[PDB]
Formats: structure tokens, C-alpha cells, sequence
């Protein structure tokens, strides 16, 4: 029985070191190796109860690439019921007597910890949980980062943007922690700023990290620029103005960055890397989106198997 | 564990007696854990006399036993609190509130997104201690919090 | 009064006393029509062997006295209790609960489109007794429902 | 070639006592030896016109579960027309040219009834229309009460909250009024009262059954306890709430029914049945819901299929 | 001073016989001789929180003719403040101060006695509460019956339609059973009777109202048809249809009516009342229409002034 | 001609403390004796393009209390000319003709501004534009201050909340700190400090202002202790709930207090806010919300009039 089997994939703390490379071993097998038919007969449900198409289309491609077949839906609001009410509780009890496998997203923080409790003995992955997880995203990054330098321990990761409320960077740079050497650099606006905790835990760990004005000085010393969309909605406009010209990255900037140098973002880019950035190497982001597509196929592979000659 | 010998301290004979709550507790603990929810026999003493404490939280209950259990709850509350396990009208024994790792159904997360909110589901708090407050958990939309935000009014 | 049986057992000082409660709504009073919070030494007693009238919950409520008024507010809830007033040592009077005529906040509208669930005001209904089954009527939606109903809210 | 070959499931007066049982018969051999290839190469049209996620999904998921491919749709505010010119007629005749099924729900009454008439050749399954008609519910409630007890005749079945709306009650108590010996408690506000017809003709076959105050009379008596969800919205605030208090079963009424009583309900529960109930193994209306699967599968098995060594 | 100063004008039943008859004495005295700057100076905000057009058009026209200025809202498209958040009561605590009196319409019931709380000392008058009250209706009511037969007393009003629900007939009611030998027969489907408590303190007064199948049952002995409106929602449109003409009334029925019977309805009618009645001498629906600028008026007049030499 | 006649009333910046001091003088006088038909014959068309119906019922309240006619529109339900493709300049252009001012509140920062230019010469007010300015407010807000305490001088002003984005924390510091000895303390989360702008002109004053954790550190030494509203969006939930009760004013809070210190804030007010402290001495909310019927009738007195011999 492989670990993760029947396990929920319900966050990324309840995944250990070997548990990650165990996930990232696979899609590395399963981008070379592909097994159409090892998911066959196996029928999903994709509930999306808060829109996210990007994500749903990865999410059901990823079922398709191994044989299950998929029914689903987007928004309560686009749902039969809701507050008229059926209950959380109740949907996934009945829904969990036709699928083997309940992949969810919801508006709020624990419907994926919750349906885990009411699936019965139907394994649930977060898709996502409001300002909570979001395992797949980052399974995935980690993969991607794994990938594109060889390795998750000893790094120069940089994070840049929202950091504050930014739900995919708080996830990474957990999972970057567990494993050893990493230094991390944090180059956001003073108010949307790399919370406490994150922080806390950082030096519990005694992992190295410090603040920066701005990518200027950090440029080549990094390996991986993870960005993340800044928001006006959280600025204010004259606000957002002031700074946003702060943290846009030019095809220019890159100008002098290692050769292995990587710029990620969880999509979608608006403003942060322009344009003339993609024709650069270091561009990798829409490589990383690809990446998905393995890196929840190994998820979804690990769960409702138990041998693999993978 | 004090004698108004003008107006005596009834003793049962065995059961469980929490003495010693700061005042306005012990009614707090009576619904927050459910200790009337019996039909034995309950003696609630309330703002008692105790030099020590000046109003004093009592509650005696017949032929009852806390496990190790529903006394390491009362540390959120009353942790100044002993029970004092009686059997034969004598104490089998005292004993004192050890904070738990956790706190279960009886508070709420303090975050409104949190799905506890509209659900079927009891509160779980994994508890940590720490410098100057106690941090607690959820075990659904995930955030810590402090005792001081999460148990107040 | 004293639910004396062999042993040392306290009294009160100048207060309310209210025995014959039927067992199991005393803490509901206690808790309901908060009484509990005071600095005034309470003492209670849940279940207590009335073996011809089973069981009784009882609230020797030491240095203050019930107006006649809430005294009848008790009524649904705790109806054949006395509430006797025990100056120095001894019941100065025997008082029983009567029927009022209007129910102040303790009870909820079961009308869910009614304005009294969401806003800054306090319950009332009017009681209209009816071969002696309870009618109550909201203030202000209007609607008349019975004691029953309301009662499980 | 079987009976329902070619069939289309319109409503359940078009089938007789020996058509449900080759349903139930039917349910009753894929829930044991299912055939996850017998419909392969079955293309389906699930064509909802009125919303309905947990009817869409069961018949979804059912199709998947023996080969079918599907095609469909929510809503005809969320189609390209309706009001805006096209009609109903013309959307089957043409989506009647693609696909082997048409499974449709619908907001008025008589869709389905119509669309068989304009289908071709295309068999049509009525997943809902209007105050009418909703076969494979009730199909499949028999089939839960055929699993539960052993037996469609001589029941005491009890039917509780809305009786007079109530699609899915005058559809059951036609169907088991086909079988003998059962006895029907009918327990309903007086104003949520069970229509006349069924009455009527509940004494043209002199069928048992007769009016109650409240399930505290017939508790044991009972066998199946069909609830149903009452309605503010066709009551008023203030009416709603004075009998609705009358209509809630709580797990300490189960109290002391027969060790084979069973507890339905159509789902959304969400008042009625408290959660205490779910503990009791009279509760059984998530089973029920898990049968759909078979319940549903039977059909399109049969009406697509000629011979089956089921 | 005049009985009504500064009172509030909340539920019928908080108006007695001398109070309708002083209001009912001065509406008609308006009627004759205008006071077109009666209350100038005067400012009374205009709430309707739960927009109905013609009624506001009513209050305002009355607001108008005395010369009064007018503040205020309608129908909060959608999330207008004071709704979510702000509490009716803060909101009645503002308009308070700046306002002279309030009328107000309102979704919920009882909100106009709230509002009655923190109005401070500055007159609120409901004029639409929930399925409450409706005062204003009543007034400008039995000031258009009162205008037909001279009194209030000896009347055999027919209140046709849904009495059960409409919340004018009961009030009506209410306000007639304070008059003498008032005989209310009752023409309603059983789907909709009256709401008994009506009845209790009718026969507790000692009243006589002959429940009746059909208007023809009452058609000759009558004065005052009142006629209301049914509504689709509660009730099944098949069981709309089931009665539909069971109780419109037709103008042919009018070959049976009294010389001065003239038939009433708040409006609008629209399948109930046909328009070969609008031209017939019973038609007086938009008679008692225009009344109740001055049965409005009238109110206005007594609760901001002090005393009433008209 | 007084000061401020036919001038623009955009921006509390463009209003000197000798202006101020004018409308507070007369608005003052104003509160005393009315002058029912001051602006009598004259029309104001009150432009709210965001609707903000209090404040719509305070400048029509104002409006109507000196007799004047008034001509306007609200909240724009959805796509009302003049909003796509009409330019709110083409629009202003055209009042500017049939009335003879004009009292505007628009989303876009500037709008007044920009009115101003083809206001042609009819008067425009701000009443609220962008997270930019809104006068009017300010105006009743010191008029409220100042009739607590006779003087805009030797002040200590709390002012509580979001600092940062409110719109009216910083003008009424802008308008206090044009005024002498005014002490101003700044209680607030460190994701919602001051503007620092606000900050520097105010050191540039050489004015005091000691920045607060809690409300206790200057609960005593306090006198206008204004609390304004924290909102939701600008702040993660859990981050709301974080503080939540960090900077809400209960009455406990108010054993305190001094003798004449009185709570302000612009309303509304629910969370923040207990109804302990509305019965309390120092409520006076909803007092500086009648207040500004009086602030807001003398601007409009002083600007459509010539002298103003009150
Ligand atoms: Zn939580
Ligand atoms: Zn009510």
C-alpha cells in the first residue's frame, strides 16, 4: 500500500518531506511514461463550488490523462441548492455514494477539512479553501522548481508581490522549509507585507531569509522568482500607483541573472512580468502551468492506487 | 476547603467537588461543559468567602468522576480550580487542571470564513503554549488565534 | 427550605428562597432570567429528593428579595414554585407564582420574517390564557402563537 | 427484445407492476456484477433545462458507469436561446440527430411527454417536468423499499410533510398502489394536505390508508417513513412555524420503531430529519441515495440494450 | 387636543370606533374645503423601504395638497444601506432628527413599532408592515363604504378572494366588527378560508358571517363586495386553474346586486374584476382609489396638528 | 457679497479656518432662528451618482427647510446616460442651465472639481468624491465639536478606526489642525496607520500627535474621541477577526472618560459602536447627525444668498 494511498489530500502540512517526493517522483514517471488507462472506470467528481476555470481544466485534463471519467459543476450560486438548504455536510454525504473520488474548491476556509469528515471512505482533494490551502498549486511549483534546477533543498527563492494576503506564496514557502539551505527573499510593499507567522516559523527553523527594497539587489543572487499579482483591490488606486511601479518585472531587470535563473507565477500575470520577459529563458511560468497537468495526475495516480511500477 | 461553621459546608459522600473558581465562572463552566445535564445529585455554591480569592466558584456533584479529561478543559477558565475527587466522606485525592493540546465543542472560531460556522461539526482547538498567552488553532479554516480573542465576549 | 438529612448544611442570610422547582428548569431560570450575576452569595440545589414529587432544583438567593413581578415571571417555567422570603433566619412570606400579563425578553418569536430577531429590541408578548393553555403575543409582528411554541425558543 | 427496449420513460402510469420489476430486477444484478462497457460508444444527451446538480449528477455519473459518453447542459437561460426564438420541438429534433438518449428535465409540465413526440427515434427519460411527472426518483425509491424490506406488497408505508405539492408522494403512492396489501398513514398539515385523486382512487383499488395527527400514533406501526420537506415558502412565516414544530423527526421519535423501519426522504433534508437521526440505522435516506445510481442505471441499460444475461 | 395628535399610526386595532369615525369625520370635511398649506413649513420623509408606487403616490400626492415638503427613498435597488448592517433602528434614530414624520412601507413586520421605539417623539405611520398591517388602506376602505350607504352599522359586506392571506381583509374586518349588525359572508376556496382568530373574535363579539362556495350565494344580499386578489405562487397553477373563474366576478353576476351595492378592491385586479364591471354603477375600485388622498390627508392632518378647526 | 457667496464648495483644504468659522457662525444662528423661504423661489438639483441616502436626505432635508424646489436623481440603477459614453462634463454643462446650484456626489475622484469647470457659474458642492473629499460632513462634524466644547483650540481629539483610508479622519485633522493647540492621538491597526501626508503637514504645524495602540491609552485625557468604520475587503477575515475587538468602544470603556467628552463618528457605526454607549452621555452620533441639517443648510444659505443678514 504506497502512503498516500486512500489519503484526502487536504494540505500541505499533513504532507511530510518523503511524502512530497513521492508526489514528485511520480510526475516526473508520468511525464515521460504515461498511463492512459491506469484511472479507468474510475469516475470523479470535480464540485467546483467557487468558479476557477484554469484550475478546473487542469484538474479534470489530469483525470482524462489517466482514464476516469468526470461530473461536476461550478458555483452553489450555479448549484441546485445552497442556502436554500441543502447543507455542505449533506451534499458531499450523498455525492459520496456515486464518485471515488471528491475533488472540491469552495469560498470558504475548511470545506475541504469538513468533507473529509462526510465523504466516508472517499478521499478529498483541495482544489482550494478560501484564504486557507490550495495543496495541488504548490505540489505542483515544488515539481516545477524541482524540474527546472534539480533540486528543493539549498536555494535562492525569492517571493514578490502580495505576500501578505498571498495564499499559493504562504504554502511554498512552507513546503520550500522542509527541506534544507533555502534562503528566501522577500521583496514586497510595506503593507502588503510577508505576515508574522510565516516569518516566526521561519526562525523556529532557523531558515534564512531577509527583506529587500526591491529585485535590484537581489537579481542574480537568486534561483527562482516566484511573482504573485499585487491588487489594486487592495491598494487603493492613488495607493496602487505609487508602488506597483515597484514591482513590475521588465524583460530588462532579468538582464543579469544566472543561467538557471527561473521567473514563476501562479497565472494570472497582468502587469508584474511584462510582456518581452517571455522570450527569455528565464521565462517559465506557462512551463510551469503544463506542469500541472502532472503534477495532479500523480496525485489523483497515488490516491485510489496502491502499486505502481512507477 | 473552607469551614463556615455558622452555616456549615454540606459534604456528600463521594462524587467530585470543583472548589475554588474565581467568581463568575463556575455558572459558566455549568453550561459550557454541561454539569446540570444530569439527574444527580448537584450543589452549586456561588461568590463564596476565601480569603484567598475572595468570592469562590463551588460545585459539589454526587457520585460523579471526571476523567483526567474534563478537568484539563477547565484550564481555559477556572485553572486556579482543584478537584477534589471524594469517596467515604473523605477525598480519595486532589487534583489540579493540566492544560490540555486541545479543546473540543465548546468554542468558536473566531474567523467568519470559517465553514465551522454554518456546519455539523463540533470545534477542535489544537492548543500550544506560548511567551504570554495560550494560541489555539482551528482545525478547519486553519488560523491561530489567541485565547484572549478567541474565548472572550 | 434546608434540604437538611444528617449532617452539617448551610442556609442563607435575609433572602428569596424558591423550592419545589421542577427539576431540571433551575438552571434554565438561573440562566434565562440571569440572576446568576451578582456579588450576592448564591447557593443552589439541582435535583434534590422529593420522593413523592421526585426531584426539585432550588435557589436560595441569599441578601436579595424578587419583586412580585418577576416573581410571576417564573411562571411557565418553574409555575408551582414558591418563593419564600426568609428575613432572620425564617420565612417572613410564603410567595407563589401567578400569571402575568406580558413576558418580558427571555422568550423568542418563532416568526422568522419578524423584525424582533434582527434588532436592538427586547421581547414581549402578551398572554392571553385560554382554558388554561397559553396563548403569547408578539408586540410587534403582531402574531399570536401558543406558550408551547414558543417555548422551544 | 425486452419490454422497455426502445421505451422512452416518460411517466410512471406507462409502467405497469412487471415493467418495475425487470427495473428493480434489473438494479438489483448491476449493483452486484456491474457492466462498465455495456453502453460504450452510447453518446447522451443530458439536457437540463430546469437547474438540477444532484439529479444531474446521479444520472451523469449513471451513464458513466456503463460506457456512455455525454453531452448536455443547465438551464435555458444559460442555453443559446429559448425566448430569443428557438422552441422546444426544434431543439429535440435537431440534438435528436446526435446522440442515443435524450434525458431531460424540465420547468414545465409535459416537456417530456412532448419531446417523445418529436425525438425520432431517440428514446426520452424524464429527469423532471413541472408539477408532473419525475420517474426515475420513484423508480428508485421502490427499489430502495424492495432492498431495505424484501418486498413491494403489504407495507406500512407512511408518508409525512407536504403531501399536497408534493411531486415525488403522488408519484410513490401511485407505484405501490400497483402492488397489494400496503396501507398508506398519511400525516401532513391540513393545508399541506394529500390531494384528492390519489384518494380517489386509493378507494377504486379499496386500498388501506387513512389520516393522522402526528407520527407518535404510527411510529411502530410503520415500516417506511417517506419524509418530506414542508415549505415556509408555501406557508407564511408565522403559519410555518406553528406546524412545522408538528412535522420534525427527531432520533428519540425513531424511539421505538421496528427493527426493519427505514426513514426516507428526497434530500435536502433540513429540518425535518435532525442530525441525531443519521446514528440510528433507520436512517437510510443516503442509502437511498446511492441506489439512484443503479436505480438509473437499470434504465438506460434497458431502453438502449435487447438481451442482457441480467 | 384633537384625540390623534402626535400619535402613531401603526395597527388597526390600535384605532377604536371614535378614533376611524373623528378621521372618517375629517377626511370628508377635507373632501369639500382644501387646506392647501395646512401643513407648509412641514417636512415628512417618505420610506419605502419595499416600494409600492401607487401607495407612495398617495401618501405624497396627500403630502403635496396640505402644501408639505417631501424627503425620502423607495425599493433599495439593491444593497442600499440601513438594509445589511444597519439596523432599522439607527436608521429610524437619523431620519428622526431631521424629519417632522415618517411614513414608512416595510418588508418585515412590526418594523413600524420598532420604528416607533427610536422615532424619538416625531410621528411614524406604517403604511405597508409585513402581512401585519396596513392601516391606511382600511381608512381610505370604510371611508369609501361609509361614503356609499351612510353608515357603518347594518352593513352585509361579501369579501371575496383570498381572505386567508390578503392583509386587508382581516382588518377590514377587524374594523367593521366595531360597528353594529355587521354581516360578513365569506366567499373563499378551502385552500384559502379565513384565518379562524379573525373568526374567534368575531364570534366573540357575536358576529355573523355566512361562509360561502360562491358569489352568487350572496350576490342579492349585498352592499359592499369586496373583492381581493389570489396569488399563483400559493397555489399550483393546474389548482389556479382548478378555480380561475371560480371566483372572478363578471359583470352579468351584477344583474343580481342592490341599487347602491357597490363592489371594492384595494387593486390591482386583473383576472379577478372584468372590465364590463369597471363600466357598470357598482364599479368604485378607483373611486375608493382617489379616496384615500383624503382618508391620507386627513391623517396627516390630525397627528401634525394640533387642533382641528376645519 | 459674504465671503463664500456664489464661490464652490469642493474641498475643506480650500476653506480657511476664518471661513469655517463663518458657516459655523451661521449655521449656528441658523439652528436658532429658521428662515423657511430664504432660498424660496430658488431650485438645487441634487446630483448623488452614488448614492448615499442619508446624506441625500440631510442636503434635500436642508434643501426643503428653506423652501427650496428641488430636481434630481440617485444611484444610476445600472447603465443611465451620461455615465457610458456621456461625459459627466457634457452633463454638467446641461444643468448648469435649468438650475440654480448644484449638489453632487460621484465614485471618481475630482468630479466637483471638474464640474467647476463647466458648472458655467451656478454653484456646485461636493458631497462626496472619491476617497478624495466630502466637506460638508467635516462642517457638521466641527459644528457638533465645537457646540460641546465652545472652541476648535486647545483639543485633544481621538480619532479612532481606519485612519488610513476613511475619508473623513484626515480632513477633520486637516480643518483641527488649522485651529490652535490641538492635540490629536492616533489609535490604530498597523495595517491602517495615518497617511503620513496627514502626518507631515501636521509636524510641518508643529502640531501633537501621539499614535495609540488601544483606546485606554488616552480614555482619560480625551475630549472628541471620533471613531470611524474598519472594513472587511481592505483586510483579510481572520485579520478582522484578529483585531476585531481591538478597537471597538464599548460603554465599560467610558468609566473614564471626562465629563463633556463626547463619541462622533460619521455613521454608521454596528460593530464598533455598543448600545451601552448610545444611552450614555457621550453618545452623540446621531446628534451630529441631525447637526448637519443645520451645517449643510447654511452653506447652501451663504452661497445661493448675497448678505447674510440673519
Ligand atoms: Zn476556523
Ligand atoms: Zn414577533
Amino acid at each position: 500500500a504506497n502512503p498516500l494511498y486512500q489519503k484526502h489530500i487536504i494540505s500541505i502540512n499533513d504532507l511530510s518531506r518523503d511524502d512530497l517526493n513521492l508526489v514528485l517522483a511520480t510526475a516526473a514517471k508520468l511525464k515521460a511514461n504515461p498511463q492512459p488507462e491506469l484511472l479507468k472506470h474510475k469516475v470523479i467528481a470535480s464540485c467546483f463550488f467557487e468558479a476557477s476555470t484554469r484550475t478546473r481544466l487542469s484538474f479534470e485534463t489530469s483525470m482524462h490523462r489517466l482514464g476516469a471519467s468526470v461530473v461536476g459543476f461550478s458555483d452553489s450560486a450555479n448549484t441546485s441548492l445552497g442556502k436554500k438548504g441543502e447543507t455542505l455536510a449533506d451534499t458531499i454525504s450523498v455525492i459520496s455514494t456515486y464518485v471515488d473520488a471528491i475533488v472540491m474548491r469552495h469560498p470558504q476556509e475548511g470545506a475541504a477539512r469538513l468533507a473529509t469528515e462526510f465523504s466516508g471512505n472517499v478521499p478529498v482533494l483541495n482544489a482550494g479553501d478560501g484564504s486557507n490551502q490550495h495543496p495541488t498549486q504548490t505540489l505542483l511549483d515544488l515539481f516545477t522548481i524541482q524540474e527546472t534546477q534539480g533540486r528543493l533543498d539549498n536555494l535562492h527563492v525569492a517571493m514578490v508581490g502580495d505576500l501578505k494576503y498571498g495564499r499559493t506564496v504562504h504554502s511554498l514557502t512552507q513546503a520550500l522549509a522542509k527541506f534544507d539551505g533555502n534562503r528566501f527573499y522577500f521583496i514586497a510593499p510595506d503593507a502588503l507585507a510577508m505576515p508574522q507567522y510565516i516569518l516566526d516559523m521561519l526562525d523556529e527553523k532557523g531558515i534564512a531569509w531577509s527583506l529587500h527594497s526591491s529585485i535590484e539587489e537581489v537579481m542574480a543572487e537568486v534561483d527562482i522568482l516566484y511573482m504573485t499579482r499585487v491588487q489594486k483591490e487592495r491598494l487603493d488606486p492613488s495607493e496602487y500607483a505609487n508602488v506597483k511601479a515597484q514591482f513590475v518585472l521588465r524583460a530588462s531587470d532579468l538582464h543579469n541573472a544566472k543561467a538557471n535563473m527561473k521567473v514563476l507565477h501562479p497565472l494570472p500575470r497582468v502587469d508584474e512580468i511584462a510582456t518581452d520577459v517571455d522570450k527569455t529563458p528565464h521565462a517559465w511560468y506557462f512551463q510551469q502551468a503544463g506542469n500541472g497537468i502532472f503534477a495532479r495526475q500523480a496525485l489523483l495516480a497515488l490516491v485510489l492506487n496502491r502499486d505502481l511500477v512507477l | 476547603m473552607t469551614h463556615d461553621n455558622k452555616l456549615q459546608v454540606e459534604a456528600i459522600k463521594r462524587g467530585t467537588v470543583i472548589a475554588h473558581i474565581p467568581a463568575q465562572i463556575g455558572f459558566k463552566l455549568l453550561s459550557l461543559f454541561k454539569l446540570t445535564e444530569t439527574d444527580q445529585r448537584i450543589t452549586i455554591g456561588l461568590n463564596l468567602p476565601s480569603g484567598e480569592m475572595g468570592r469562590k466558584d463551588l460545585i459539589k456533584i454526587e457520585n460523579t468522576f471526571l476523567s483526567e479529561d474534563q478537568v484539563d478543559q477547565l484550564a481555559l477558565y477556572a485553572p486556579q480550580a482543584t478537584v477534589n475527587r471524594i469517596d467515604n466522606y473523605e477525598v480519595v485525592g486532589k487534583s489540579r487542571p493540566s492544560l490540555p493540546e486541545r479543546i473540543d465543542n465548546v468554542l468558536v472560531c473566531p474567523n467568519s470564513n470559517c465553514i465551522s460556522h454554518a456546519e455539523p461539526v463540533s470545534s477542535s482547538f489544537a492548543v500550544r503554549k506560548r511567551a504570554n498567552d495560550i494560541a489555539l488553532k482551528c482545525k478547519y479554516c486553519e488560523k491561530e488565534f489567541s485565547h484572549n480573542v478567541v474565548l472572550a465576549n
